[PDB]
């Protein structure tokens, strides 16, 4: 294709991003190398605006300062999109008369050879933003933008400036900045892949491989294999608690803190060290949170019967076909029963089993208080927030508890509603997949909604329906011994149950504070009340 | 044997045998020192030690509690057991690491 | 040839027709640069200068995109696994729809066209009529969905919607597709409850001609068609197009030919059972279901897509 | 190996030594080795919890070690008392004190702890947080500078202000259990025993 100059980016400090840095050059600074002579008998005019986004700490600014570096030029200026608003007309007009002026008086100096003068925004999308369309309850009006377009092109326009914007919200941003002739290249960064991690681990323990303070047990293969779904600022902190880790070994505490003096003298990085800040220190933003698989997978999960085992196996090829296939990279499926039969675990095993390196849960437990208007945002970042990955997981718990279901009327929300029926048929960008799974304990009204012609599938959790499997279930758990094993079998195996297991735990645990010699019967006289007949 | 036969779960029969950690089976249908394998599932297969036990009825295999929740096997569902051979060449063990804890608090 | 590259960039502005040829310039000149310690210009590269073809055609394909043109990477999300002739209903739309975009072309006394496109859910409809436009090479085309209004408002869609209209009113020859009217208009069985400000504004939209001398082609999807007649908008479409389900196990057998799934000796196990009845379901249902049986021992495949296939497909 | 008994803290001996070890460790090294490694100092910690559980004391107590000058204190409300020009200035002049000795003799500088408390309603006012932002982070900032803040609601934090680089390091200082109350009650009763002015039954 397109033959490119020959860079090295590890004497630059970029690790990752060999094709960005290609194109950018490429369609923004190839015509400023060229001597003035054959761009005045082409005419070319020149690029003067670029937007960069993606997901925070993967390198934006950095790319900016080196391609700055890299044509001789001033120390880029620098702004910020919230600051710029603190303020009203009359105090505003002056900071952005602050910026230019330094380019305006070179140009007036010399004229057609001046030096290029750079200035990087941040956070564009607040002042280049009059989408306040969203959400029912939101409204904007600012005119901030018309001065800056003004500035970049038209009267008193400048041949010797260069804007670069940065963003992590490509979509709240106006259509009136990306017309050609302001704002036209874009470019987009995103998280690393294992051999970008491979490269930055390489380039962030170079200055202390040259000194030999780097132990000989030290891998970085297994460290790039270890660190998944990791930012490009999040293995400078690794390596940087790893540091620390290591320097703390060899210090005396006395009256006051001093270094050993004798044991400093081979200061060394051992594998213990960065094994230890993996394990503590760092928590990547888009990876798997392993706190979240205590507060719902509670006491465990035992097998009291055949149902129980249908369910994994089938949440089994549901993972290996997100996975594995190319016909189908989105797929859902729904988890329903009667209340307290153990659906939440349930899910939230199959998610922890999953293996996959992004996993997240939606609960009502986090929205406490809220307003529709609000919970829509909160449930469209958690699955803005899934498009980034190459392989997702999103379950959603109660769904009948998101949209304010409540029999007498009935009443509910219908800006929810819409919202969860759209965002269950929408694929992944390129070819990334994602797997949904959902809970709900009232599949009628469901159905009355259409909602069930929006997921792919369906797993029905069952109840307790006899009494050998309570049978099970009670030896499995282990409470009640074989003198009053048996007794308890001579009366509930001539008959039928109906009981969860959620309901079984509180009832076990109830009909164990009485004395000794009537907890079995405290245990069925509770039993026949809460089931005993369908 | 070799092809593999359908065989109903049962519990061990004694405590002896239970910490023996070896699947018992009757006489009749398998021997001492046997190494078999347990399907459960088209995923799920488990490999047993056997052990013969006169009270064992035939066409039934007794598991101790533990192995019964190590395979997830319930008492009275259905299984296929299928003879096993090890190649003693590369099969053989020379060392375990085994995480031990007192059974009982 | 300068008359070659005027047939090509149909629909552009004066203010990109500058940036097509600064971009095969800035192109041209990258074959001619070097940097070792800071970026040099070569002194035997800059001699040789000549802006070639390929420089334009290659920023052409790549770097620039009109905004009155065909987004040729959004139908693309739509007609994702393709599209096959399991039987006779598939030819009798895709014929029914070169018929309609002739017509909105050669014809002077109808200058507005419109179609509905209404079947059971699953069977294929988003999928077609994105077909249907691509084939007609018009130099306009757009597509208006709901999952890019996520959040919004009543107020806020009106406007979304004429925007979409008013940009096809400065084309000669327009199409437009209007997808899920069902989800536009916030239908829930319950109540009912609806906007009654979107469904007056596109009752109003389907009517009014575009400017004297220009052409335009509308074209509608949905599932629910016995609740859009009690809304009167039936009569705002001059034709309606009926997209069925797979009904017969013949069908079912090409179906699966034309996949290239199952092997002829597991095709005709699966025949003995399946040709003894009739069945019901749509083609997007019918490849879930081969992905799923797929992912089982090589042994067992059959029996659990039978299996799967009786839990869910009986008669209609 | 603390002497926890000494320095005047009890029941907070996992927290004392992670504080230590991830903020102030690289503090007490010389600045040649520091060079050779390339690492950058921490610049900002996080500590919620309860009021009245220890997190001044600490604080202070940590400082002291080090022997470095006297901790800054500043409070939240304070801050903003009108406008720019009031605040806003009275916010340079804390930084200030500090923004001499790097211009003087750089390197070497001793470290200058900047308490500031509540950090919940200054930062939900926009213009305190701007100006805190740009001191702590950015191009033009001091390398001889430790904030510590404290609040005692942790959701309200904001997020643009916990993320590498920033404040980054977050702690919580609970009540204290069985023993954290018998080791604090040992320390608060040690002048009167060693006088014999508690009795026996006690
Ligand atoms: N199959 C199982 N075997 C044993 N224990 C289980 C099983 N499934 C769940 N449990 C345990 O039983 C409890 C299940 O409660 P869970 O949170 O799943 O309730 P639920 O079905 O969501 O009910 P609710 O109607 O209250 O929403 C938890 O303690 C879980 O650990
Ligand atoms: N002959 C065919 N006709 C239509 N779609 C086909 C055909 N062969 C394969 N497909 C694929 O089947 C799927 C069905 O299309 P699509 O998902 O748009 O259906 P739909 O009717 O719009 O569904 P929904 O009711 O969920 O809106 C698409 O992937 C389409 O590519
Ligand atoms: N691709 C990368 N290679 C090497 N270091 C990186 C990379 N991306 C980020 N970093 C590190 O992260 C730090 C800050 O990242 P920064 O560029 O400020 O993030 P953002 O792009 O959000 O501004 C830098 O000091 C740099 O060392
Ligand atoms: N762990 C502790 N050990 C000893 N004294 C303590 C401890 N925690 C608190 N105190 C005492 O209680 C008071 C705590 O005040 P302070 O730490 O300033 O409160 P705050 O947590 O609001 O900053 C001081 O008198 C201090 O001596
Ligand atoms: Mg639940
Ligand atoms: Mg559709
Ligand atoms: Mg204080």
């Amino acid at each position: 294709s397109i033959i490119n100059p020959d860079w090295n980016f590890e004497k630059m400090g970029i690790g990752g991003l060999d094709k960005e840095f290609s194109d950018i050059f490429r369609r923004a600074f190839a015509s400023r190398v060229f001597p003035p002579e054959i761009v005045e008998q082409m005419g070319c005019k020149h690029v003067k605006g670029i937007l960069l986004y993606g997901p925070p700490g993967c390198g934006k600014t950095l790319l900016a300062r080196q391609i700055g570096k890299m044509l001789n030029a001033r120390e880029p200026k620098v702004v910020n999109g919230p600051e710029i608003l603190n303020k009203y007309v009359g105090e505003s007009e002056a900071n952005i008369r602050k910026l230019f002026a330094d380019a305006e008086e070179e140009q007036r100096r010399l004229g057609a050879n001046s030096g290029l003068h750079i200035i990087i925004f941040d956070e564009i999308d607040a002042i280049c933003k009059q989408r306040g369309s969203m959400a029912g309850s939101t409204g904007v009006h600012d005119t901030v933008v018309n001065q800056l377009l003004s500035k970049i092109d038209g009267v008193e326009q400048l041949n010797n400036i260069l804007v670069i914007g940065m963003t992590n919200r490509p979509d709240l941003i106006d259509e009136a900045l990306l017309r050609p002739g302001r704002l036209e290249v874009k470019m987009e960064i995103g998280l690393p892949d294992e051999k970008g991690r491979l490269q930055i681990l390489h380039i962030h323990t170079a200055r202390m491989r040259g000194h030999q303070l780097l132990s000989a047990d030290v891998d970085i293969k297994e460290l790039a294999v270890e660190t998944k779904n990791f930012s490009g600022a999040e293995l400078e902190g690794l390596v940087r608690a790893a540091q620390s880790t290591a320097m703390n070994r060899h210090i005396k505490a006395s009256t006051k803190v001093e270094v050993d003096m004798e044991k400093a003298e081979s200061l060394q990085v051992t594998r213990g060290d960065f094994l230890a800040s993996l394990e503590n220190d760092i928590k990547p933003a888009f990876g798997t949170n392993q706190e979240d698989y205590a507060s719902y997978i509670m006491n465990g999960i035992i097998k009291w019967g055949d149902p129980v085992t249908r369910v994994l196996d089938d949440g089994e090829l549901l993972v290996q076909q997100t996975k594995n296939s190319d016909r189908t990279p989105l797929v859902s499926v729904l988890l329903e029963g009667p209340p307290h039969s153990g659906k939440t675990a349930l899910a939230a095993k199959i998610a922890e089993e999953s293996n996959f390196p992004f996993i997240k849960i939606c609960s009502p437990d986090k929205m406490i208080g809220f307003s529709e208007t609000a919970k829509c945002q909160a449930m469209k970042k958690i699955f803005d927030d899934a498009y980034k990955s190459q392989l997702s997981c999103v379950v959603v718990d109660d769904i009948e508890r998101l949209l304010d279901y409540v029999p007498i009327g009935p009443r509910f929300s219908n800006l929810v509603l819409q919202a969860l029926l759209v965002l269950l048929k929408k694929a992944p960008p390129q070819g990334r997949k994602l797997l949904i799974i959902g809970t709900t304990s009232r599949k009628d009204v469901l159905q009355e909604m259409e909602m069930l012609n929006a997921f792919s599938t369906t797993i029905h959790v069952p109840n307790i329906a006899t009494g050998e499997q309570l049978l099970e279930a009670l030896e499995l758990l282990g409470n009640f011994k074989d003198k009053e094993r048996t007794t308890i079998a001579q009366q509930v195996k001539g008959k039928k149950v109906w009981i969860g297991i959620k309901k079984l735990l509180m009832l076990i645990e109830m009909s164990l504070q009485m004395d000794p010699e009537y907890r079995v019967r405290k245990f069925l006289a509770l039993l026949r009340e809460e089931g005993a007949s369908p | 044997n070799m092809a593999g036969r359908s065989m109903q779960a049962a519990r061990c029969p004694t405590d002896e045998l239970s910490l023996s950690n070896c699947a018992v089976v009757s006489e009749k249908d398998y021997q001492s020192g046997q190494h078999v394998i347990v399907r459960t599932s088209p995923n799920h297969k488990y490999i047993f030690t056997l052990r013969t036990h006169p009270s064992v009825v035939p066409g039934s295999v007794a598991f101790s509690l533990p192995q019964r929740k190590w395979a997830g096997l319930s008492i009275g569902q259905e299984i296929e057991v299928a003879l096993y051979s090890f190649d003693k060449a590369k099969q053989c063990i020379g060392t375990m690491t085994i995480e031990i804890d007192f059974l009982q608090k």
